[PDB]
């Protein structure tokens, strides 16, 4: 990885430019290696406000909210410079703060118009054991369509999230105890997509040096694999215990395996 | 809107959607309790259904004194339980206005009388109070029993109106037929039975009262603790849809305030 | 045959079962009964009952009141009110409340009153008669 860290004590004109020092190291990856890219970019609403201030500082009439009237053409300049090319595959990450918790304001307007998946992370399923708690029913990806992605892979995806919707619901009836457990198919749905919640974790490589619990890369084909092994009722038969932190699903079952003693 | 109206709007809906899923839990609660209170006392009411379905004695008619027994809640907050009671009370009521007079009842709660102050404000002629708070005993159907005959009145026929219970969303609204004198008992199955005297039957009479209350009873308060869960449940998301939409309209209200000031200050400094 | 259903507003004995004899123990007199009997409709006693479920088993337990019905189909309903077990009795108890008892009757005046003191006598001495 290559830092480019603009802090917060310089002024909002070496503020705005950071992003734009980020993606021109990216670019030179893109267009003279051809490779596949990744900007980091740690908030891309502090890259907004140093825009505004900008803008603020040089005399122009501010827009609506408290913002630029420039805030749509500078995201439009840096998010279509991260598109993209024939080459190469620049890719941004961005940390994004809302602010007040809406979704309205015109800096997550223009950002969420340029958006692609919105992973979320939370401490909910953290405080369920899964590192860290990336919440998928609330991660609305773009690229999530059976056109694209192909009909297995959104197929998998449609059953695990329709699974842990019913989970959800189910797990309030299950906590206010209407029904108790409510049928075979209620205590056969629960138990499934428990072991999916406990199945998400990973463990990671950068947690390998104080953990030991080593980090294993998982590619698509056996993520697949796994989540539709699990999703046909193939591993009923395994504890829920066998499928935290563990890799692919094979290792799942050598976990299973060496759990029965 | 202003921006505090919204927000005071807001803090009173937080406040009625937490207190709703309150009632909630405490309304399920209730209704385990009631639940499994309820297992004994539906054997022990079946029986005596099933003791006078054998003895399937019928009503004798061009009589007068009717009994309608109102059974329900004294709090209410539970859905359409005491509209569906009043429903058929007052559907029996004008069923036995014609060839039936003495109309006169009895029914348990604050919300029965409180829905009979208008139509049937005469013929109410005792009404009972803390229902529903504690669960339903035997020994509180005694008092009901002993105020029902120890203050002297006699009546032939008539229906307990009691709620039914019959799932966790559902309920039921129905009667029972209360076989009341001697004379509708002892007619010609009783004669074909044995130790039928008048002493011992009207005994059993008294404690026939006293078992077909104690059914009512914990029947209503099941029924009662479940359509409140239910009540409360959908409250709670009213509630929290509410919340939402006016969530919404703070936030453009918000923003709506926060640019008409700073239009009015870049006029100001504008036209400097 | 018969199904000795019994109950009381506490829990449920035996409902729906094959019994051979129940003992019925009332205030008219107590009986037994089995299968084929004539149909009756009788209030109970604080009185004794004695259960028999086909196999020669003893089960004796107490009821304070209640009601027995029989059918000419013989389906036993003897829904008491208060039954206990003796398990579940003490003696010293019910030994104090029956002087008490014998003292509130020799201080009783009105006739309801004498009713109720001697009912509270005869259900703790037929009580101590069932301890004992």
């Amino acid at each position: 990885v290559a830092l480019v860290y603009g802090q917060m004590n310089e002024p909002p004109g070496a503020r705005a430019r950071v992003a734009l020092t980020g993606l021109t190291v990216a670019e030179y990856f893109r267009d003279q290696e051809g490779q596949d890219v990744l900007l980091f970019i740690d908030n891309i609403f502090r890259f907004t406000q140093a825009g505004s201030e900008v803008s603020a500082l040089l005399g122009r009439i501010p827009s609506a909210v408290g913002y630029q009237p420039t805030l749509a053409t500078d995201m439009g300049t840096m998010q279509e410079r991260i598109t993209t090319t024939k080459k190469g595959s620049i890719t941004s990450v961005q940390a994004i703060y809302v602010p007040a918790d809406d979704l309205t304001d015109p800096a997550p307007a223009t950002t969420f118009a340029h958006l692609d998946a919105t992973t979320v992370l939370s401490r909910a399923i953290a405080e369920l054991g899964i590192y860290p708690a990336v919440d998928p029913l609330d991660s609305t990806s773009r690229i999530m369509d059976p056109n694209i992605v192909g009909s297995e892979h959104y197929d998998v995806a449609r059953g695990v999230q329709k699974i842990l919707q019913d989970y959800k619901s189910l797990q309030d009836i299950i906590a206010i105890l209407g029904m108790d457990e409510l049928s075979e198919e209620d205590k056969l749905t629960v138990s499934r997509a428990r072991k999916i919640q406990r199945f998400l974790s990973q463990p990671f490589q950068v947690a390998e040096v104080f953990t030991g619990h080593l980090g294993k890369l998982v590619p698509l084909k056996e993520t697949i694999k796994g989540f539709q092994q699990i999703l046909a009722g193939e591993f009923d038969h395994l504890p829920e215990q066998a499928f935290y932190m563990v890799g692919p699903i094979e290792e799942a079952v050598a976990k299973a395996d060496k759990l029965a003693e | 809107a202003t921006l505090k109206d919204i927000t005071r709007r807001l803090k009173s809906i937080k406040n009625i959607q937490k207190i709703t899923k309150s009632m909630k839990m405490v309304a399920a609660a209730k209704y385990a309790r009631a639940e499994r209170e309820l297992k004994p006392a539906r054997v022990y009411g079946v029986g005596s259904l099933a003791l006078y379905e054998k003895a399937d004695i019928k009503t004798p008619e061009d009589k007068k004194k009717h009994l309608i027994i109102g059974v329900s809640s004294d709090r209410g907050l539970c859905g359409a339980i005491h509209s569906s009671v009043a429903k058929q009370m007052k559907s029996e009521a004008a069923n036995l206005a014609a060839a039936g007079k003495e109309v006169k009842i009895i029914g348990v709660g604050d919300k029965i009388r409180s829905i009979l102050h208008r139509t049937h404000s005469d013929q109410f002629l005792v009404t009972f109070k803390e229902v529903g708070r504690r669960p339903p005993t035997f020994g509180d159907a005694s008092v009901i029993a002993l105020e029902l005959l120890n203050s002297g009145y006699e009546f032939d026929e008539g229906s307990i109106i009691f709620n039914r219970f019959r799932s966790v969303i559902s309920y039921k609204t129905e009667e029972k037929p209360i076989f009341s004198l001697d004379t509708i008992s002892s007619a010609e199955s009783m004669s074909i039975y044995d130790d039928i005297d008048a002493d011992v039957l009207r005994n059993y009479q008294e404690y026939s009262l006293a078992n077909i209350i104690y059914y009512s009873l914990k029947e209503s308060t099941t029924s009662e603790q479940s359509a409140r869960m239910t009540a409360m449940d959908n409250a709670s998301k009213n509630a929290s849809e509410m919340i939402d939409k006016l969530t919404l309209t703070f936030n453009r209200t918000r923003q709506a305030v926060i640019t008409k000031e700073l239009i009015e200050i870049i006029s100001g400094a504008a036209a400097l | 045959q018969m199904s000795f259903t019994f109950a009381s507003p506490t829990q449920v004995f035996f409902n729906g079962a094959n019994v051979r004899q129940v003992d019925v123990p009332t205030q008219t007199g107590a009986f037994g009964i089995l299968a084929a009997h004539v149909p009756t409709l009788q209030v109970l006693r604080p009185g004794l009952v004695v259960v028999h479920a086909e196999d020669g088993t003893t089960s004796k337990y107490f009821v304070s009141s209640g009601s027995v019905t029989v059918n000419a189909d013989s389906s036993v309903q003897l829904l008491a009110e208060e039954a206990v077990t003796l398990d579940m009795l003490d003696l010293g108890a019910a030994k104090a409340n029956l002087e008490k008892a014998q003292s509130e009757l020799l201080g009783a005046a009105d006739e309801a009153t004498r009713a109720e003191i001697q009912i509270r006598i005869e259900a703790n001495e037929a009580l101590v008669k069932a301890l004992e």
